[PDB]
């Protein structure tokens, strides 16, 4: 196995160091490659042949090689850069490809954001089809962590409520959502439903009623 | 210029998988081709590679036995079979093509060779429980949904199974403030997603909104009309 730490961080516009520590069977005697891979994407090839770059790729990354150890250098860490990066070499001999375990990049001082919140109620060919789903959409966040709670007109509902986990997305903020099942007569039944979104102590509403 | 594979699908356990990789815009040529997986929230793993201009092939020492590496000339499709599949093959397979030309190789110095074009990847996902398509909703904008100026409208893709599921607007044309929110999975076993557009206020009388849900596993596309 090639060595990777599993996360580095650094600050907004300056150095990142990654390292791909391995043995003289992989790193030491072959070339090293590095690949980006931003979140919900197919990784990306940014230093091969130990240093060299493809078309399109920013000098601000540089690779290194000094036997079994190679090592990624980010200069000017932009927000884009929020990414996983893996080292990967061929093992000429065996004819065999090897990557190290990966290296998550997080950029430091990132500033707070207070989450966007959009909540639908049940369509009408959703109640036709008898059944009913409350649809809470939670965006633009940061950090990615948000506490969501149901109410059905002011009285707390916890079953028939599924919450993701907070996901990245492409702006580096955060976005999760949270669904409330219900029975088309108990959507009928209240004056309204509500979705509670706390995050850093501060709380986002939004309401629904049949 | 690209590598185009085959959809995601279920497949269960004691079953084979074989997934290709299509090159459009651009031939095999004397390229390596890559096999690399992606369990969810796991690294990368490569698998095995082939010359296609040679049919010379090799396989991960962990995957020897159960993937059978091959390649069509012309057409330039390539092929990565895994058997005796398992819950713990569920994975993202991506295909992956070389820069190094093989023409102008000498067995005596190694190639700067590297993992320069990648196809988008193909989920496979290793369970007993049965496809399911999905149940297509839409979600009308309103007052409550609208912020000014611009207003919130979407579709809701419910029950549907396994992962994954795409959602694009107005046949690709809407791309501005489209925000697809990742699946919830259900008790069920089976998962549901949404997906939401920002659009000027003012043309919701005037313009048709359609999404489009693509269930690949399924080989299902429901074109969805979002009216207010
Ligand atoms: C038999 C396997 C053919 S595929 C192949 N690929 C080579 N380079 C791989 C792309 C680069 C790579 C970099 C980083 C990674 F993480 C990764 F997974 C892959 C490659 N380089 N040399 N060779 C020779 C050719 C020869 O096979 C042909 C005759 O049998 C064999 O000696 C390989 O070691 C490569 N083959």
């Amino acid at each position: 196995v090639v060595t990777q730490p599993p996360s580095v961080s650094a600050a907004p516009g300056q150095k990142v160091t990654i390292s791909c520590s391995g043995s003289n069977s992989d790193i030491g005697n072959n070339y090293v490659s590095w690949y980006q891979q931003l979140p919900g994407t197919a990784p990306k090839l940014l230093i091969y042949d130990n240093n060299k770059r493809p078309s399109g790729i920013p000098d601000r990354f540089s690779g290194s090689k000094s036997g079994t150890s190679a090592t990624l250098a980010i200069t000017g860490l932009q927000a884009g850069d929020e990414a996983d990066y893996y080292c990967g070499t061929w093992l000429y001999d065996r004819a065999v490809g090897l990557f190290g375990g990966g290296t998550k990049v997080t950029v430091l001082g990132q500033p707070k954001a207070a989450p966007s919140v959009t909540l639908f109620p049940p369509s009408s060919e959703e109640l036709q089809a008898n059944k009913a789903t409350l649809v809470c959409l939670i965006s633009d966040f940061y950090p990615g962590a948000v506490t969501v709670a149901w109410k059905a007109d002011s009285s707390p509902v916890k079953a028939g409520v599924e919450t993701t986990t907070p996901s990245k997305q492409s702006n580096n903020k955060y976005a999760a959502s949270s669904y409330l099942s219900l029975t088309p007569e108990q959507w009928k039944s209240h004056r309204s439903y509500s979705c509670q979104v706390t995050h850093e102590g501060s709380t986002v509403e939004k309401t629904v009623a049949p | 210029v690209q590598l185009q594979e085959s959809g995601a699908e279920v497949k269960k356990p004691g079953s084979s998988v074989r997934v290709s990789c299509k090159a459009s815009g651009g031939t095999f040529d004397s390229y390596s081709i890559h096999w690399v997986r992606q369990a969810p929230g796991q690294g990368l793993e490569w698998m095995g590679g082939i010359i296609p201009a040679f049919g010379t092939l090799s396989s991960a020492q962990d995957f020897q036995a159960r993937v059978t590496i091959s390649a069509d000339k012309s057409t330039s499709t390539a092929y990565m079979e895994l058997s005796g599949l398992r819950s713990e093959d569920t994975a993202v397979y991506y295909c992956a093509r070389g820069s190094f030309d093989y023409y102008f190789w000498s067995a005596s110095h190694p190639p700067n060779d590297a993992l320069a074009i990648w196809g988008q990847g193909t989920l496979v996902t290793v369970s007993s429980a049965s496809t399911k398509g999905p149940s297509v909703f839409p979600l009308a904008p309103s007052s409550k949904s609208t912020s000014g100026g611009t207003a919130a409208l979407g579709c809701l893709v419910k029950d549907y199974f396994p992962e994954p599921v795409t959602v694009s607007w107005n046949s690709g044309a809407l791309t501005s403030g489209v925000h697809t929110f990742p699946a919830v999975l259900q008790s069920s076993g089976l998962y549901s997603l949404s997906s939401v557009v920002t659009v000027p206020s003012s043309s919701l009388g005037t313009q048709t909104y359609i999404c489009n849900v693509n269930h690949k596993p399924s080989n299902t596309k429901v074109d969805k009309r979002v009216e207010p």
